[PDB]
RNA sequence: GGCCGCAAGGUUAAAACUCAAAUGAAUUGACGGGGGCCCGCACAAGCGGUGGAGCAUGUGGUUUAAUUCGAUGCAACGCGAAGAACCUUACCUGGUCUUGACAUCCACGGAAGUUUUCAGAGAUGAGAAUGUGCCUUCGGGAACCGUGAGACAGGUGCUGCAUGGCUGUCGUCAGCUCGUGUUGUGAAAUGUUGGGUUAAGUCCCGCAACGAGCGCAACCCUUAUCCUUUGUUGCCAGCGGUCCGGCCGGGAACUCAAAGGAGACUGCCAGUGAUAAACUGGAGGAAGGUGGGGAUGACGUCAAGUCAUCAUGGCCCUUACGACCAGGGCUACACACGUGCUACAAUGGCGCAUACAAAGAGAAGCGACCUCGCGAGAGCAAGCGGACCUCAUAAAGUGCGUCGUAGUCCGGAUUGGAGUCUGCAACUCGACUCCAUGAAGUCGGAAUCGCUAGUAAUCGUGGAUCAGAAUGCCACGGUGAAUACGU
């Protein structure tokens, strides 16, 4: 059968939203449209910066964007010569003045998005999927994670028939609401087609 | 059911007679959840019958009730393609239920002008063994009489 | 959808908001009860002159991302599929699964 | 062929030709018109329907220039589509374009826009005035318009049997595995079997097994009882005035609103039980053994559905399988099926008068009051971004009168005349109003569906989509049953 989104079912319990502004009906569609464009752009340039999440907030007639990254030095640039240009382009796109903050991600091997992106890159570079999946599981578990599950599906190895394979260690109780689960996905465009990757990481009870 | 967990549900007494049995009769006669119409109809019929008899509503209803209620029925039991018609007794609550249901269904099929008149005429007839309800009871009794060879 | 449909929608919006005021004034003239039927006839003949795409009724709601013309929701500006996709990632503020 | 026999036949006993296997024992599943033990509106016990009539709507077939495409046993058929006059539109006929309706690169004339006229169904072609700037090292960079080439753009074209993502179903069924140890030459087994018990691989005891994971249960939302804080636009018990209007002065008791707590745990009593798990009953309490309802869908099955939400390998077209416009079609019609609505009446039809809800929406919007019209509506026009204003008198119910069993004072299909509103535009092909007309239908063959309580049945109200267009879909309250011996 099908499973519920691990993020969606815990938004009122343990997980917070990625957008934290208020608006009436007349502003709502425009706000989502601008947020979509901003996130797409920052994803476009900052690909080699290992950015996990982009939080967008709208205090009053302005905007504040906080990006979480594992390589803050390359994002910042030289004494801030890049944050200002990114700020100016975001201000151009959104139509309001902007301010940008950088948050460092300690232990980047415990973030599901980063692991998914790493696995995708390795698959693109022609690496055997079992090798990469086992490395991901070992790296996550050595840093104190309570559990990790990694699933890869698609036309594996260039075969004529697609299939799905997954590995798991620890506890991953998806039916427990209060539990802290980070779940995220990625796609790889190999010479034979697309390969999908999903990662679940279980951290703590409350 | 397979579990045998149910109990029994409480029933309220009738408005102006203080009787549960009349309330059950009203419920049997009700359609679509319109209880007020059914209770007015039954009250009118009972009043007319009491006037045309003189005893009361209560024991007149009771007297009609002993004349329609059954005492033994049949149940089917498949064996090898055909069916045994085994006779079994009826509990008193089921006796009352069957009597009231037969009475109401017989009264619904008549050609008078109002349902109150239909019910009053039918129940007055049944008070002394002339209606279709007593005929149905006699047929049930006869059919249960024939197949007593399988009554263990 | 096709890029042609998106171009057509953009052009229709442009023509509509370019001719809004003139359409308003001609329609106001026609809708009046105290006037001259000759003026009403002239106004009717003039209203047909404008390009058909200037009518607001010629525009179809579509998803801001994919262009799907079915399943729109006015509150968000997206069809059902994209609403669910975005809402499951916490990108729509205050929205969550309901149960009552 | 020989030998034997009355015969039926016995006995000794080949070859050509043809295939890549045929066969024994044991292992894991699946199946049995095999055997035990359980469950489920599965039967039984009851209530109301469908299959017959008229109409709405989807499908098959036939027809057509076109009737665009997909879903098509359970698990397709009021399905994608939460709303086809033009647009949507993907289809047909005709008229037009070729670096192009939509992006980047180079060269050149360049404001952006505002009214205009002729020809044309429009696409488009030609023409007439006007602002021609804005930071600017006066070199201009350039929001953005036209021309010239190619590198390219474009494809709702094919393959869901090349794929990602998403969904249906078995099934909210109680199952599905792993590490180490042991047993077997081995596929494998044990654990996960046995006695009780539960809704449950739920729990207790024994055991060559010892432990662990995903499932079950708990954490989440709402409803039922009480407590504390705050009282406006919400409330009015005790006081003063009244135009009888909580209307005013006032009060924080009460309904109510929304934040935070208590509460239900087999907690206590009795009996059985293997002193265990547990089971039957009782007290208190708003609620008793999972109190009610929702969310939550294990490992997998069906090469199940979706290349037309999107993304994508490979194939295919490039003055056309890409692009623009007008008109038409998707709404046809000897017929067959699915899902619905309205009826066939007296537990009713009609007339007059009068009680009692919940939930929700509102700025290119909801729209009161007053006037006109029999009516749909029209004119003027307060209030509201809302516990304040509008939508917006709830209906079934109740009291009085009539009709008195008739194809009717039941039923409201079809048809003629006159209009209203939205919209450039109601012929094909919209909804609604008034007058006239008054069809089949008297409870439905063989068959067949739903439901265990605030449920079935019946009566009204709101929302999304939306210029206009619900008998469909998603929500909310009023009245309120029958039956369950049993497997
Ligand atoms: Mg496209
Ligand atoms: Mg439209
Ligand atoms: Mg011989
Ligand atoms: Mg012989
Ligand atoms: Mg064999
Ligand atoms: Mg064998
Ligand atoms: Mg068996
Ligand atoms: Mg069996
Ligand atoms: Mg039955
Ligand atoms: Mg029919
Ligand atoms: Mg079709
Ligand atoms: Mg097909
Ligand atoms: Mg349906
Ligand atoms: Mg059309
Ligand atoms: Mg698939
Ligand atoms: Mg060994
Ligand atoms: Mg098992
Ligand atoms: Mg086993
Ligand atoms: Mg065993
Ligand atoms: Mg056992
Ligand atoms: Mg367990
Ligand atoms: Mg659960
Ligand atoms: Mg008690
Ligand atoms: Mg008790
Ligand atoms: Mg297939
Ligand atoms: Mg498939
Ligand atoms: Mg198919
Ligand atoms: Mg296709
Ligand atoms: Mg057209
Ligand atoms: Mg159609
Ligand atoms: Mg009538
Ligand atoms: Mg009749
Ligand atoms: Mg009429
Ligand atoms: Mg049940
Ligand atoms: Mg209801």
């Amino acid at each position: 059968g099908q499973k519920v989104h691990p993020n969606g079912i815990r938004l009122g319990i343990v997980k917070p939203w990625n957008s934290t502004w208020f608006a009436n009906t007349k502003e709502f569609a425009d706000n989502l449209d601008s947020d979509f464009k901003v996130r797409q752009y920052l994803t476009k340039e900052l690909a080699k910066a290992s950015v996990s999440r982009i939080v967008i907030e709208r205090p009053a007639k302005s905007i504040r964007v906080t990006i979480h990254t594992a390589r803050p030095g390359i994002v910042i640039g030289k004494k801030g010569e890049d944050v200002e240009k990114l700020r100016k382009v975001v201000a151009d796109i959104a139509g309001v003045p902007a301010q940008i903050n950088i948050a460092e991600v300690r232990k980047p091997e415990l973030d599901a998005k980063l692991v998914a992106d790493s696995i995708t890159s390795q698959l693109e570079r022609r690496v055997m999927f079992r090798r990469a999946m086992k490395r991901a599981v070992q790296n996550a578990m050595r840093l104190g994670a309570k559990g990790i599950k990694v699933e890869v599906s698609g036309r594996l190895g260039g075969a004529e028939i697609a299939r799905t394979e997954w590995y798991r260690e620890g506890r991953v109780p998806l039916h427990t609401l209060r539990a802290d689960i980070d779940y995220n996905t990625s796609e790889a465009h190999t010479t034979y087609g697309v390969i999908g990757v999903k990662v679940w990481i279980f951290k703590g009870e409350i | 059911p397979r579990r045998r967990v149910i109990g029994q549900r409480k029933i309220l007494p009738d408005p102006k007679f203080g009787s549960e049995l009349l309330a059950k009769f009203v419920n049997i006669l009700m359609v679509d959840g319109k209880k007020s119409t059914a209770e007015s109809i039954v009250y009118s019929a009972l009043e007319t019958l009491a006037q045309r008899s003189g005893k009361s509503e209560l024991e007149a209803f009771e007297v009609a009730l002993e004349n329609v209620r059954p005492t033994v029925e049949v149940k089917s039991r498949r064996v090898g393609g055909s069916t045994y018609q085994v006779p079994v007794e009826v509990r008193p609550v089921r006796r009352n239920a069957l009597a009231m249901r037969w009475i109401v269904e017989a009264a619904r099929k008549r050609g008078d002008k109002s349902m109150a008149l239909r019910l009053a005429n039918e129940l007055s007839d049944a008070a002394e063994n002339k209606g279709t309800a007593v005929k149905k009871r006699e047929d049930v009794h006869r059919m249960a009489e024939a197949n007593k060879a399988f009554a263990h | 959808a096709k890029q042609s449909m998106k171009a057509r929608e953009v052009k229709r919006v442009a023509l509509a908001d370019k001719y809004f005021a003139k359409r308003a004034e001609l329609k106001a003239i026609i809708s009046d009860v105290n006037a001259s039927d000759e003026d009403r006839w002239n106004a009717v003949l003039k209203l047909q002159t404008l390009p058909r795409d200037s009518s607001p009724s010629r525009q179809r709601n579509r998803c801001r991302q994919t262009g799907r013309p079915h399943g729109f929701l006015r509150k968000f500006g997206l069809s059902r599929i994209k609403v669910r996709e975005a809402a499951m990632r916490g990108e729509i503020p205050g929205l969550k699964k309901a149960s009552w």
